[PDB]
RNA sequence: CUAAGAAAUUCACGGCGGGCUUGAUGUCCGCGUCUACCUGAUUCACUGCCGUAUAGGCAG
């Protein structure tokens, strides 16, 4: 919704156990959300002292592992659990399913404000980086890189370069930084695309179909495989109403009485996993929070991409 | 009237990482940046039947049959290799601060009266008992479990991270250290400070916790196990699968987190077990025992109500059970 | 203010009995690899002498 002055890149953050329960339909990476909210509980916390704001977040995925197994004669998988404590009468309680998963991530953090020309880059980074490694990102812990061979600092870049050849440098650079890894985008444009596609295909076709489509491994006959453009995940797009907005106190067994709470429902989108280099600007990877409380529509995506 | 909250939660403070468990000689210990990793492997057992009959298969025709059917099993298994008798555990260590905050509450005024309560009890005596105990549970080495049963000697390795770089350093003999005894000891007492003022504080203080247990020449070392359900698949499966992150067996954080909150010597019950794991219901996973039961007046939700509702302030001891609850966290509140 | 907040999978195990893989076989005709270059830039920081000297000078 807004340039940043300045991109924060977060180093690489080892993350211990992330929720790998993205969405009721989808398993595997966690969903832009959980990102997002990091992100504004990064300004909640830290960037509202450095007088800065800290709004929108690149998603590389450095590296990925999932606490899963496959059993014998199954072609689907399974999620590695926890021994929970036992209950107040010593019997075993009843299992409720949760994925845990590895990551290794580092993040682009859009920055704009007057604590940029305040405070030094160097300083701000630091700050927001000790911030960081106190809190969670997916359920997870995150791993601060301790007594290893060398740990990786946290750079931040404004994005008003002295020229157009310094900043494409400067733009280059960064992407070598986090370069074993894949840029995580939204495909909210191409998935209707394949959905009018689908339609003049066969009629009374919805987007859930598509979306579906663009995620199976198709096999027609002559037998080969419908190719795809990219990785083409699909991720929960953000929530969606389901029930009139309540005031604060209405709602029993509510988060706080200072907040109004509303019954939601999940989206679902499409989403593209892509090399770094692939992109115009390192800024148009930035997820972004869009609520218009209206209509609910409580939605994460990552706009001026294409 | 100060009605306790509908929504309460706390979060997991003092959370340790995955334990890495690696390999190598001892008397070179100092050297082991570059000890190789223990990788778990497959092999096959063929066992026999040895549980208990039903009265129905105790006839001698088919206990013969069924013996005569041969039991196959694939299990997951690790061991130090057959030149090296060390196995060297490793995990880092984030104590972090706001110990007595909430997560998660829904009433202001059960808020200020927790804060405050959390208070009275951080200038009364603080945590210098508690982070006694958790410094003696990193001290002796509680997190190998099953590693620290059999080994010739054990010796922990604690620094104090403060930026990139060992800002103090800890030595200890683990097998000196009372699995059920909490003495005093200088270098005790200086990390006891450490843990209490990280759990003060309004930050995080980082340890890397590293043990070396001398097991023996090629023994076999025990990671965690993983808990996958069988849900009735008509295919058999592996009996036991074990844990790893990158083809290097790895002990579970929750499992570690178990070890440190072994610190609970004041339940009603008898401490002929010693310390148990700080949880609400007293419950014990090995003993199928849930000890501070609701019908005494010593388990978590009453203690806290009467604590902090009804003023009922409890025993020191018991001040410190409810303080260590919630340094474990958890998600309280009813309906 | 992160489908937020919380969690011990674990004890025990004999996989082995035995075995002939052998029979036969044409790889093969033909072929233009050329042209043109500064290794050397202070690239030998070397040998001896006065002085206890590693402190510091001197000789061709």
């Amino acid at each position: 919704v807004t340039d940043p002055e300045a991109l924060l890149l977060l180093p690489r953050l080892s993350i211990q156990n992330a929720n790998a329960i993205s969405s009721p339909l989808t398993w595997g990476f966690p969903s832009p959300g959980a990102f997002t909210g990091f992100v504004h509980a990064l300004q909640r916390r830290v960037g509202i002292s450095l007088d800065i704001e800290l709004d929108g977040v690149g998603i590389v995925c450095h590296r990925f592992e999932a606490q899963i197994s496959q059993p014998a004669g199954k072609r689907t998988k399974v999620f590695n659990l926890t021994r929970n404590p036992l209950n107040r009468d010593g019997s075993t309680a009843a299992i409720v399913e949760e994925g845990r998963a590895h990551l290794e991530v580092s993040l682009l953090l859009g920055v704009h404000g007057d604590g940029l020309d305040d405070h030094p880059a160097q300083e701000i980074a630091r700050q927001v980086q000790e911030q960081a490694g106190a809190m969670r990102l997916a359920g997870g812990s995150i791993l601060p890189w301790c007594n290893e061979r060398f740990p990786a600092p946290n750079a931040e870049l404004l994005m008003l370069g002295g020229s157009d050849e310094q900043r494409r440098k400067n733009q280059r650079r960064l992407t070598r930084r986090l370069l074993p890894g894949f840029a995580l985008v939204s495909r909210e444009a191409l998935l209707q695309q394949h959905l009018e596609t689908l339609r003049t295909t066969l009629p009374e076709a919805t987007t859930l179909d598509a979306l579906l489509d663009l995620c199976r491994i198709n096999f027609e006959p002559p037998w080969q495989v419908r190719d795809k453009p990219g990785w083409l995940v699909p991720i929960p797009a953000g929530y969606n109403a389901l029930s009139p907005l309540y005031l604060p106190g209405e709602v029993r067994n509510a988060r706080d009485r200072e907040t109004p709470l509303r019954f939601v429902e999940n989206l679902f989108g499409l989403g593209e996993w892509l090399s770094p280099h692939r992109v115009a600007a390192l800024s148009d990877l930035l997820w972004y929070h869009h609520a218009e409380p209206d209509k609910g529509l409580y939605r994460w995506s990552t706009p001026r991409f294409v | 009237i100060l009605s306790t909250a509908s929504v309460l939660a706390f979060e997991r403070k003092l959370d340790p990482s995955d334990a890495l468990m690696s390999a190598g000689a001892w008397a070179q210990r100092d050297a082991s940046q570059e000890w190789p990793a223990v990788t778990v492997r497959e092999k096959s057992v063929r066992g026999t039947i040895s549980n208990r009959l039903k009265t129905k298969d105790r006839d001698p025709a088919k206990l013969d049959a069924s013996i005569q059917s041969p039991n196959l099993q694939t299990v997951d298994v690790a061991n130090l290799p057959s030149d090296a008798d060390t196995l060297k555990v490793r995990f880092t260590l984030r104590v972090l601060g706001g110990a007595g905050t909430p997560s998660a509450c829904n009433d202001a005024a059960y808020r200020d009266k927790l804060l405050q309560t959390v208070a009275t009890y951080v200038n009364d005596q603080g945590f210098a008992e508690l982070a006694r105990r958790y410094a003696h549970n990193l001290a002796n080495a509680r997190f190998l479990w099953r590693n620290r049963v059999g080994a010739e000697a054990v010796e922990v390795r604690i620094n104090h991270i403060r930026q990139g770089e060992v800002a103090r350093a800890w030595r200890f003999d683990a097998l000196a250290i009372g699995l059920r005894d909490f003495k005093a000891d200088a270098e005790l007492d200086a990390l006891a400070e450490l843990i209490a003022s990280g759990l003060s504080g309004s930050g995080h203080v980082l340890l890397e916790v590293v043990a070396f247990a001398r097991i023996g020449d090629g023994q076999e070392v025990f990671p965690s196990q993983e808990l996958i359900l069988d849900k009735g698949d008509k295919k058999g499966q592996k009996s036991k699968t074990l844990y790893s992150v990158r083809d290097a067996a790895a002990i579970h954080s929750q499992k570690i987190g178990n070890a440190l909150r072994t610190i609970d010597t004041w339940y009603p019950d008898e401490d002929g077990l010693g310390p148990i794991a700080v949880e609400p219901y007293g419950s014990v996973t090995s003993q199928g025992k849930a000890y501070r039961q609701p019908k005494q007046k010593l388990d978590f939700y009453t203690l806290l109500d009467n604590w902090v509702l009804r003023d009922e302030a409890p025993a020191v001891e018991q001040q410190h059970y409810v303080i260590a609850n919630l340094i474990r966290g958890g998600v309280f509140g009813e309906a």
